[PDB]
C-alpha cells in the first residue's frame, strides 16, 4: 500500500470518467 | 514522464480492470463511469477505447493506457476538470472532503482499505492540518 498513490490513482480515474 | 508519474497511472489502470486479466474494455469504461453517476453512450465508449486500441484484440493493456495519458485527445467545452472531480468526492458540498467521504468514494470504486490507510491518504493531501481535504489543496495535489 502507498497512500499518496491510492488517492492520486482514484483522482485520475474520476477525472478520466468525468 | 517519471517514476512517480508512471506510478499514479498503474493505480488508475487497476480500478477499471475489474475482472483482473490486465485489460480494459468499453464495458469496464461504461461500468466504472456509470458508478460515478455518468452515462456514456455505446458510440462514445467506442470513440475512447478503439482510439488507443492497437494490436487488435479489443482491450487496453497498461502500455496503451500509459500512451493515452500522454498523447491524449483534445477538449471541447471543458476546462475545470479538477472542480468536477472534487465535486464527485465532496458528497455534501461544504467544500471539505472528510476522511469518511473518502472511504465512501473508495468502496464504490472497489477498494477495501484500513482506517489507518483512509486517514493516511487524507494526511497526504491535507496542507493546512485541519484534518480534512479542501478544494485549494485538491487542486494543488493535482498540480
Ligand atoms: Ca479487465
Ligand atoms: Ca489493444
Ligand atoms: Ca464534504
Ligand atoms: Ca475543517
Ligand atoms: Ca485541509
Amino acid at each position: 500500500f502507498n497512500a499518496r498513490r491510492k488517492l492520486k490513482g482514484a483522482i485520475l480515474t474520476t477525472m478520466l470518467a468525468t | 514522464l517519471t517514476e512517480e508519474q508512471i506510478a499514479e497511472f498503474k493505480e488508475a489502470f487497476s480500478l477499471f480492470d475489474k475482472d483482473g486479466d490486465g485489460t480494459i474494455t468499453t464495458k469496464e469504461l461504461g461500468t466504472v463511469m456509470r458508478s460515478l453517476g455518468q452515462n456514456p453512450t455505446e458510440a462514445e465508449l467506442q470513440d475512447m477505447i478503439n482510439e488507443v486500441d492497437a494490436d487488435g484484440n479489443g482491450t487496453i493493456d497498461f502500455p496503451e493506457f500509459l500512451t493515452m495519458m500522454a498523447r491524449k485527445m483534445k477538449d471541447t467545452d471543458s476546462e475545470e476538470e479538477i472542480r468536477e472531480a472534487f465535486r464527485v468526492f465532496d458528497k455534501d458540498g461544504n467544500g471539505y472532503i472528510s476522511a469518511a467521504e473518502l472511504r465512501h468514494v473508495m468502496t464504490n470504486l472497489g477498494e477495501k482499505l484500513t482506517d489507518e490507510e483512509v486517514d493516511e491518504m487524507i494526511r497526504e493531501a491535507d496542507i493546512d492540518g485541519d484534518g480534512q481535504v479542501n478544494y485549494e489543496e485538491f487542486v494543488q495535489m493535482m498540480t
